[PDB]
């Protein structure tokens, strides 16, 4: 039972080296029960004749596993295609000594394949490890349009979704293009301060020179690239301080031979005993059939736990990855490279001396360039936000209060001067209230700069699957916050589960709930008049509100929505006049503002107690840098009786 | 009251010379975190080595076996995973001299109980020349009177079956040095444990504590 | 715009000859009213045999399989349960002559469509030996000209990846006679039907009949 294998190579000197290596590795066992062999050929330019030569190798010996390498020719992607396709028809295992392209990782197009060197996707994982070292959490992922680009983006997406913090505005550019300045200029606005790139070498030089023209290689920033972005001629356009990384002992592959035969040896003596092996597919013509045991041999070889090759302990993944290969981190230390870190799977050891960042500062630079002029959005609410027209002199009434202290007012732009019907009138109004004073305190504490402007929709905003069916984009104010129209939200805004996914909330500063309003009396939600709606009494709420979602997610209460959706004023405090008009009897709304209405006005009564608990709070975009501080500030105010004093001044004396 | 949802019961053949393919095929395909197995020492060694072949001896799986195996109790053999769990009685480390002394003591205390009851012990009939096995009448009373005993803090008991009932027992394990160390005690139907959470070791100590378990602190 | 209360996902591996021991229990454990499967034809045969052994085959359950399996439409295989649903493109009229009539006609019409407006007849490539043509010439647009096409009322609108988009296709099922029969189709609009109710054709069964009044 002479078990025979083969291996094709490139330089015809590594062929002699392979012959010597295989005959030396034959000395592992010589018990005469099992023997080994080898046959080697060299490459050729034409693909079709090369594949015919592979078929000649197939017929010339009942082969067991072919091995492939790369020649010094620069035709990268056209190198390993024919052998895999031809040998896949008989489930003949193939071993790629060195090929880093992404496409081969898919076991559905090259169903028989095994690799020892990891593809370009796996190095992305290393970045994540590095990303956790210095606490960077806002990224700018820059990638090309090639299949490797999609693979890298997908790998980084799943690895981020493991911890599931965020990605930040990935943008892809076409391959082999010039003047990429448009996308870079578009993405230069964002607050993130670290970029990641993985594309072609010429594309790397082009993006390097374009960023140099746009002045992005300067101080403070840092962006790191993959493996081939710091090779070839890309160094002729690269600035100092960009991180780089390569594999420990690649592109040699002679030592890699010393691994491959090894594992296949560790395979052969473990396979010939299963039950009924007895044959590989003999012939290369006419015999239209597959090997009866191909999948078995491939699966057994895949799970092989090899002991020690030249390149450490080598295993395989579910698809044939490198399984804990090594990586060396080099720095562009004044147009050179210095090995600063060793990545072996669990971390990167900073055993080196010093790392220089693109800015020249020798300390670890953080990203998240903090802005100074925010874009604050607000909404008209009776006891919290007061809006008035201005005196044509340039502002509105500057006068003392009951106590004599000046009530501070700002100037906010905003609406169209008429909510239901008007083209637009974007005019400045004078703008003062409780939340305005709280924002004044916050700005004084944290050195802010504010430009307040109202919403155009006039509504808070819920989920709405529009007639153009798609993902339900957020409505009005929340869409303005998410799209980038606004940057921070200060208003009497509820905190609910449906909003917690995309927004980060601060600690609540005023506890409040839901309560009924009538003009006398009434009861909570128990009466049959509400269990069974009556033609006399009318129950209406504010449309596009959190209460709409609350009544749109209750199983038993669904029918009340049937009433509520029938007629509900898509309106505001204007709908308050409904209770004055004796049309709408019951108005279900938030406790604080509706209770202030009872005290300020007359003949308006609130019945019973609350039936729901929530809270107001300042919200910001997902994982904004300010959160902690802002929250802390609010809590500190709550300690000093500031909130109680504001409560007194604004809604007590009434 | 607990559900105790069984997964599968598997019977296997394990003779010194036997089909290893069948056992390996039946063992390689399994899915459960805990194991209970009933086998002898010469059986347990072979099965445990074969399980060590097919990757099932990590710090995630736990094995429990009765007192049938682990006969040596002083020389724990190889291929035994660290963390093996078995249950043995008291006198787990008592001296052989101490053991025989305790046996003589309980027999003597039973004899003393019989004299206090009636006055003396019965005469023996041990002729291996005739050996008629004639009749019960008197010796059965001595047996029934000896059926219960208690001496020097050791509370023995007996049943109609020739095995003592409800003694204080221990639950032992294997430390990181392949040595039997006491883990838990068992008295009067209430069960203790000296380790609040099962320390799981990996290839060499370095317990790779799980990612879905945490320590909550609270106060009265 | 629906709920789709999905039950669970299960992954199976089987070497049918010998290693299917744990697969039996794993297939026993499940419980769901709708099953959708995905495997090869011989794998389908062994999987359905194992399911029949397990017992989760009753008429109260329905199987769903893509066109990858059940390729041999012209021959109803054995050990297959009656009343499953599979979806195929327009291929009932297909045959050797049908494919012959389709292919050359579409290729020639594509060759002439680009000529219809300032065009010329194309020429073949070089050979399989010289390995020529590194660059993509203007004639590649001729290949791009083979995207939009129409004939015989059937829409052969294509996709940039090499397949057809907006297709006309039908949904099939196996009736009690062990032969593939037409059940419905999707003619560019919404689903059609020939049997408005599922006949659940064939003792410790399910889908019991319930009669009521309002
Ligand atoms: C869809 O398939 C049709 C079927 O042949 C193809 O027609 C394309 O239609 C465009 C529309 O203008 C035509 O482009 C030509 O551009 C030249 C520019 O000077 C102009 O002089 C012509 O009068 C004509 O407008 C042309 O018929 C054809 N496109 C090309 C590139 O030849 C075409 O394959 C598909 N349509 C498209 C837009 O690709
Ligand atoms: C390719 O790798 C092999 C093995 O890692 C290298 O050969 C080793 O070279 C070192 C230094 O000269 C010696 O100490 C070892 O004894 C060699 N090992 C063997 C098995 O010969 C080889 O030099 C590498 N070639 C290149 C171009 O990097
Ligand atoms: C890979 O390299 C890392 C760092 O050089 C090694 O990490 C150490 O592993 C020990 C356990 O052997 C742990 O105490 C720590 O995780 C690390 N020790 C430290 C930071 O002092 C790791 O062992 C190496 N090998 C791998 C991951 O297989
Ligand atoms: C959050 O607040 C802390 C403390 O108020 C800020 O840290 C201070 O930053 C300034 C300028 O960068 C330093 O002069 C102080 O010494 C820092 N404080 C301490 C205690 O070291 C921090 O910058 C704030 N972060 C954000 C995002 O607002
Ligand atoms: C349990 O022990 C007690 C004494 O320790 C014994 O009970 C005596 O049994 C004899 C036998 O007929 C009778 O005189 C009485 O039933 C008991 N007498 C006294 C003074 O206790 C006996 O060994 C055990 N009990 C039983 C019921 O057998
Ligand atoms: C295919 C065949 O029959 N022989 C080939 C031949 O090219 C080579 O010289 C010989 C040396 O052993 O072995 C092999
Ligand atoms: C084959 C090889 O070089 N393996 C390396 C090893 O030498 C090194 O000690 C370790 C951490 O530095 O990373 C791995
Ligand atoms: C072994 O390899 C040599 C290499 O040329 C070949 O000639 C011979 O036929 C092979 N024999 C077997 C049994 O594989
Ligand atoms: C093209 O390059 C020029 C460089 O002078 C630049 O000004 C222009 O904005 C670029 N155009 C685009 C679309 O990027």
């Amino acid at each position: 039972k002479i078990v025979n294998i083969g291996a094709v190579l490139s330089t015809r000197k590594h062929e002699q080296m392979f012959r010597e290596a295989v005959n030396q590795a034959n000395k592992r066992h010589g018990s005469w029960k099992i023997q080994l062999n080898a046959t080697s050929v060299t490459h050729k330019p034409n693909a079709i004749q090369m594949a015919l030569s592979v078929c000649e190798d197939l017929i010339s010996s009942q082969v067991y596993a072919i091995l492939v390498s790369h020649p010094p020719t620069p035709n990268d992607h056209f190198t390993p295609t024919p052998v895999s396709y031809t040998a896949g028809f008989y489930r003949i295992p193939v071993l790629g000594l060195t090929t880093r392209m992404s496409i081969y990782s898919d076991k559905s197009i090259h169903l028989s394949f095994l690799r020892t060197v990891p593809p370009y996707s796996h190095q992305s994982s290393v970045w994540f490890e590095m990303m956790r070292v210095y606490s960077w959490n806002h990224i700018i992922l820059l990638v090309s349009d090639d299949h490797e680009g999609r693979a890298a983006q997908k790998r980084l997406e799943t690895l981020l979704e493991e911890r599931e913090s965020k990605a930040e505005k990935v943008l892809q550019f076409d391959p082999g293009t010039k003047n990429v300045t448009a996308l870079l200029m578009e993405a230069k606005e964002l607050e993130a301060r670290v970029i990641i790139l993985s594309a072609s070498e010429d594309d790397a030089a082009t993006v390097y020179r374009a960023a140099a023209m746009l002045n992005m290689t300067g101080s403070g920033y840092v962006w790191l690239v993959g493996e081939r972005e710091i090779s070839g001629n890309a160094l002729r356009y690269a600035p100092d301080g960009i991180l780089g990384l390569q594999l420990i002992n690649g592109k040699n592959e002679s030592a890699h031979i010393s691994d491959a035969v090894g594992v296949v040896a560790q395979a052969v003596h473990e396979l010939l005993e299963k039950e009924n092996i007895t044959d590989p597919p003999r012939g290369c013509v006419g015999n239209t059939n597959i090997w009866k045991t191909g999948p078995l041999f491939k699966r057994v070889l895949m799970s092989s736990k090899y002991a020690d090759g030249v390149t450490g302990r080598v295993e395989f993944n579910e698809d044939g990855d490198r399984k804990f290969a090594n990586y060396s981190i080099m720095n562009l230390q004044n147009r050179k490279l210095v090995q600063v870190g060793i990545y072996n799977g669990t971390h990167v050891i900073p055993n080196d001396r010093k790392i220089i960042w693109p800015g020249g500062e020798t300390e670890k630079p953080r990203g998240y360039q903090m802005s100074t002029r925010l874009k604050i959005v607000t909404i008209h609410q009776e006891p919290f936000v007061y809006v008035k027209p201005t005196l044509s002199d340039g502002t509105c009434k500057e006068e003392f209060t009951v106590n004599g202290d000046p009530v501070k007012k700002v100037i906010c732009t905003g609406p169209n001067d008429t909510s239901p019907g008007s083209p637009r009138h974007t005019v400045p109004q004078c703008c003062y209230g409780f939340c305005i004073d709280l924002l004044i305190k916050l700005a004084r504490t944290m050195n802010f700069t504010y430009e307040v402007h109202l919403v155009a929709d006039g509504k808070f905003g819920t989920q709405e699957r529009v007639n153009n069916s798609n993902k339900k984009e957020w409505n009005g104010m929340m869409g303005e916050l998410l799209s980038g129209q606004a940057d921070m939200i200060v208003a009497p805004l509820t905190i609910n589960n449906e909003r917690a996914q995309y927004i980060e909330f601060s600690k609540p500063f005023k506890y409040q709930g839901l309560t009924i309003l009538v003009k006398k009396r009434i009861t909570g939600i128990n009466d049959p008049r509400l269990r069974n709606p009556s033609d006399k009494f009318i129950y209406a709420t504010v449309k596009q509100s959190s209460v709409d979602i609350y009544f749109r997610r209750q199983v038993e209460l669904s029918t009340m929505y049937r009433h509520m959706e029938k007629h509900n004023y898509e309106s505001a405090a204007e709908a308050i006049q409904a209770v004055r008009d004796n049309k709408l009897h019951a108005f279900i709304w938030d406790s604080a503002v509706l209770e202030f209405e009872a005290s300020q006005k007359c003949d308006l009564v609130t019945t019973g107690e609350l039936f729901f608990r929530s809270g107001f709070g300042i919200g910001m975009r997902k994982d904004s840098p300010w959160k902690q501080n802002v929250s802390l500030s609010i809590l500190k105010s709550h300690e000093n009786g500031f909130m109680e004093d504001l409560d007194k001044t604004w809604v007590r004396y009434q | 009251h607990v559900s105790w949802r069984l997964l599968d019961v598997v019977t296997l053949e394990l003779g010194p010379g036997g089909p290893r393919a069948r056992t390996q095929r039946l063992l390689r395909q399994l899915d459960a975190p805990v194991f209970v197995a009933y086998c002898s020492r010469e059986e347990a060694e072979v099965l445990f080595a074969e399980a060590a072949q097919a990757g099932l001896v990590g710090p995630g799986h736990v094995w429990l076996v009765p007192n049938l195996a682990l006969g040596s109790t002083d020389a724990p053999p190889a291929t035994f995973p660290v963390g093996l769990i078995s249950v043995v009685t008291e006198s787990w480390r008592l001296s052989l001299r101490q053991k025989v002394r305790d046996g003589v003591a309980i027999l003597a205390l039973g004899a003393h109980s019989y004299w206090r009851q009636h006055g003396t012990l019965p005469a023996p009939a041990g002729d291996c020349r005739v050996h008629p096995g004639p009749v019960s009448p008197a010796r059965e009373a001595f047996y029934r009177h000896l059926l219960n005993v208690t001496w020097e803090g050791r509370d023995f008991s007996f049943s109609p079956g020739g095995y003592l009932v409800q003694p204080t027992m221990v639950v032992i394990a294997l430390n990181r040095h392949r040595l039997w160390e006491m883990v838990g005690r068992w008295e009067h139907g209430v069960l203790y444990m000296k380790y609040p959470v099962w320390p799981r070791y990996s290839a060499s100590l370095q317990p790779v504590v799980d990612s879905r378990h945490l320590t909550v602190a609270t106060l009265e």
